[PDB]
RNA sequence: AAAUGGAUUUAAAUCUCCUUAUUUAGAGGAAGGAGAAGUCGUAACAAGGUUUCCGUAGGUGAACCUGCGGAAGGAUCAU
RNA sequence: AUCGAGGACUACCAAGAUUAUAACGGAUAACGAGGAAUUGGGGUUCGACAUCGGAGAGGGAGCUUUACAGAUGGCUACCACUUCUAAGGAAGGCAGCAGGCGCGUAAAUUACCCACUUUCGAAUUGAAGAGGUAGUGACGACACAUAUUGGAGGGCAAGUCUGGUGCCAGCAGCCGCGGUAAUUCCAGCUCCAAUAGUGUAUAUUAAAGUUGCUGUGAUUAAAACGCUCGUAGUUGAAUUAAUUACUUUGAAUAAAAUAAGGUGUUUAAAGCAUGAAUAUUCAAGCAUGGGACAAUGCAUUAAAAGGAAAUUGGGGUGACAGAAAAUAACGGGAGAGGUGAAAAUCCAUGAUCGCUAUAAGAUGCACGAGAGCGAAAGCAUUUUCAACUGUGUCCAUUAAUCAAGAACGAAAGUUAGGGGAUCGAAGACGAUCAGAUACCGUCGUAGUCCUAACUAUAAACGAUGUCAACCAAGGAUUGGAUGAAAACCUUGUUCAGAACUUAAAGAGAAAUCUUGAGUUUAUGGACUUCAGGGGGAGUAUGGUCACAAGGCUGAAACUUAAAGGAAUUGACGGAAGGGCACACCAGGAGUGGAGCCUGCGGCUUAAUUUGACUC
RNA sequence: UUGAAAAAAU
RNA sequence: UGUAAGUUAGCAAGAAAGAGUAGCUCUGGUGAUUAUCGAAUCAGAACUUUAAAGGUUAGGGG
């Protein structure tokens, strides 16, 4: 069954950009799914999205412009200590200036670029090139 | 690996089909794996069809035809020249 | 078995799946101390009993001079390869001969 | 998809976009236990096992909802 | 307060039943492996000259043969 | 009772404690920690031995002194040892420092002194095989005079040097080199790597993405349970403007050591001669800022999650047909079965053949399909359950996968009845063959069929586990719903199902796959099982189930450089298709038969010289 | 219709 | 209280092996009728002795 709603959402976006689609639909829209797209919009990997109200966790339409390379979820969210960031950057990211991790912290959803500044850790949701 | 995509037979959604007996050697072969040919032949061959009409007690008698369905297996289906070995890219022909 | 709380299945799987290698398993079975004539020893001292010559395998030809040596710690019989050319003469009957493995491990 | 048969139907009711027993109906198990007259009906014996587990699945859940007292037990 | 008698405690040592590890058992019996040119056959790889193989049962110096069902990894994707 | 809490022990009372989150038991060549070897991150192996804690003084057992001993360089008894003896007796515990025997591949002097550090004492002094110096010391570490080891075919640096040996000696960790011209052997000359170093054998680590959380594979190389149900376990849709986990900080946290801050032991290995704040603490624990994600149970929905309340269904159970053979009567008088050819066999008691009747056994053609149903096995004559679709119906997370456990599970096989027509393991004849104990022909017990009870294996195959999201183009099919065309036929939209064609795209080692074998070095959706070179071998032993055959679980000793997968070329086929040749058909001449010329083999000889041996 | 075999290594 | 190999799964089995048993004085359990009445049976506790089936009957075992 649907174990991780975020996992099925991200693979839909990754597959859509590999086919050159202009906008894709994700039927469920949790809080983290919308929050994850907000992290990818500050980096300008997507232009904008929308949240159709269907009374059953309505769909999301993501507007993308050939910029997202690989957005993926991470299997059960590992506890990322602040000192452990360097372990994951060197593996999950292509280069020290390109990739962007996504983490969940008590102060809200944050990316690796800003969560280091906020001086906090927590679980990890995924990444995107 | 797989010389054929459908493994020679022609069954997809069923796990068993009743056996039939080959018409030449009498070898138990499945219904779909068998080679089915339908033969229509007049009992009187063309070399003798006009011989009957010269001396026939009837007036407008039309000679009937024999209706037999022959099923062969691969062992004597190929040996009987019913089917032959085809090219690798010519195997997919199904007409 | 990727789940965060499933750290017992993964560990138990590796404990089960580690026994199938031919190399490390030799390091946990009690056979080195039992069936290996050398045991865990580098060298084995023995006594000469018989002089024997083993012919080579199919592609090659010739007779390889060898000696059947009986150990002093286990008493087992092992065939030993006399090292050099014409060196079978140097060895004698009932003398201390050192036996130490071969190139291939064990 | 269905719990037991590998069929995947999606027929549903669609409650419109505006705002302006099940345990009892499964005790099918009684109707099958037809079994006495046809003891060799091995296909009905298998299908009865599926229905028996279906009831033993709502029992385990209804108890945690306190709908049924924890002394509930299904016997024919 | 010394020898010594007796009754308890902790009990060494030993005899009889009760499991783990190491050994003697002859040639003994039944297996397996290795070693250029040793016998008998043609079983397999071409349609290998009876298509091959799987499960099961029987037979037979030997591969193996035959019965029931299955498979194409068949020699047919086909009338 | 003990200094002290307590089943520590005693008397009474109740039956309670652990257990799949691995209880109880078994092995270690197991003293634990600080740490050591090696690491890109992650990890693997070792740790008796510097320091801390634990235990022991040949083996337990019992006690003395004392503040602390179950003390053993204290005592006693027993078991096993050793020493002197006047033959009556006596003491001893080197797992303390040296040293002796044995054990082994394996390990130093039967030296001197309390000077450095420290401890004990009747206390400034006396004692210490603790401690220090000296001695052996190629385990190792640092600076450094000017000499060996192994090799010179590839991995790997180096000889297209000369003598011998002639698949024999031999070298070779691996591939191999040697059967009279050795780049590899035994030797003579030369230089290649390292240098107080260098070969050898064993073990640890990296390579090994060959143990895989980071990080593997499961169609064909090894490997998806035959399928389904199911407990433990793991994983569980969205939504809200009291603990625990998570996360940020601190406190305390043995030294040695890890990386070092400083410091010219001449550098360095060293050493700490200001003592780096030195950071260390994985696992746990204490206090604290935050609650996004999370686990625990006392109020929103209505998930292309699930479950419950007009059709389709060779889905499961129970209660018409003539073929082959037999029997009966009738016609006919000589063959009939069978094979490439025959024979054994049946027939003058009338066979084979033809019409008509009778009874049981079995079967279910044509319709019959890359069509349908079923979890799998499977399901084919007519006259209880599963699924799809329709649905402004109900519940609200009831969900997915699943060790243990259980149901169903082709054919053969077992047991007892009924039946026993056709075919037919064993078997008997007849052929073929060198033999044939087989293929071919004839006969025939078990079986093939039904019932009841077992067995639980198959190429149980799509060699492809189950659930879930995305996924290019096209024809066609089965069952529904909705429109037009007025149950069937043509067409549009849409849901479910078995499949198919193309791909210049994606994957793969390739064949191939596309309703994945795609979304994977740009590696993580959730779960279960299996595999680690080939043999030994699914064998032995052990356990368990079965009336039995057998099934499920199931190694090692030893042996070996390959075994195996997909495609290319060639060759081969008692495989096919297309052509050709005095190859053959229709023939002529012949050779082979006779005498003789000549060549060859053989015999002979002093020599009867030798090359050639199917075209 | 019948039709079996070709000593080990270079 | 405990009881092996083997096995036709029924048996082997009273397998083998070990503990208790006396006398006297007591206590409790097992019922009928509404406190009385009746039965031999089992268990437990003190105290004593010449330490208890053995006068008779009465398996040797592997
Ligand atoms: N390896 C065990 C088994 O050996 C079986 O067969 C074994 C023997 O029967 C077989 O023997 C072969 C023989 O078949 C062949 N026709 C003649 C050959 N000379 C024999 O060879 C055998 O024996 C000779 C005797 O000197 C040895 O020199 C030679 O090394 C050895 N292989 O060789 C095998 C090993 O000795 C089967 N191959 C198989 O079941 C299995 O491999």
């Amino acid at each position: 069954v649907r174990v991780n709603v975020l996992a099925d959402a991200l693979k839909s976006i990754t597959n859509a950009e590999k086919q050159g689609k202009r906008q894709v639909m994700i039927r469920p829209a949790s809080k983290v799914i919308c929050e994850f797209l907000n992290v990818m919009m500050k980096h300008q990997y997507i232009t904008d999205y929308t949240v159709v109200d269907t009374h059953r966790s309505g769909k999301i339409v993501v507007n993308l412009n050939g910029r997202l390379n690989k957005c993926a979820v991470i299997s059960p969210r590992f506890n990322v200590t602040l000192s452990e960031f360097d372990k994951w950057e060197a593996n999950l990211l292509p280069s020290r200036h390109f990739g962007a991790l996504v983490l969940t912290t008590s102060y809200g959803i944050l990316d690796n670029t800003e969560a280091r500044a906020k001086h906090t850790g927590g679980r990890i949701l995924g990444f995107f090139y | 690996t797989s010389k054929r995509r459908n493994n020679g037979r022609s069954k997809k959604g069923r796990g068993h089909t009743q056996n039939v007996r080959c018409s030449h050697c009498g070898r138990c072969v499945p219904k779909d794996k068998a080679i089915k040919r339908y033969q229509i032949k007049n009992i009187v061959e063309a070399a003798a069809v006009r011989d009957i009409s010269d001396n026939s007690a009837l007036t407008k008698y039309k000679l009937p035809k024999t209706y037999m369905k022959l099923e062969y297996c691969v062992s004597c289906g190929i040996h009987g020249r019913v089917v032959r070995v085809r090219s690798r890219t010519d195997r997919r022909n199904r007409l | 078995a990727r789940g965060l709380h499933a750290a017992r299945k993964m560990l138990a799987q590796r404990r089960a799946n580690k026994w199938a290698d031919k190399e490390w398993k030799k390091g946990k079975l009690v056979t080195r101390y039992k069936c290996n004539p050398l045991g865990t020893a580098s060298h084995a001292k023995g006594l000469v009993q018989e002089k024997l010559g083993i012919e080579t395998k199919q592609p090659n030809s010739g007779i390889r001079k060898c000696v059947r040596v009986r150990l002093l710690k286990n008493g087992k019989k092992i065939t030993a390869f006399v090292p050099r050319d014409g060196s079978l003469n140097y060895v004698n009957e009932n003398d201390e001969v050192l036996i130490s493995g071969f190139g291939r491990r064990g | 998809g269905r719990m037991y048969n590998p069929g995947r139907g999606i027929s549903r009711r669609c409650i419109p976009y505006r705002r302006s027993e099940d345990l009892y109906f499964l005790m099918r198990a009684v109707s099958v236990r037809h079994l006495e007259k046809n003891k060799k009906d091995k296909d009905a014996k298998y299908h009865l096992i599926l229905i028996e587990s279906k009831i033993h699945r709502l029992t385990r859940y209804y108890k945690s909802a306190k709908v049924l007292e924890a002394s509930f037990k299904y016997d024919a």
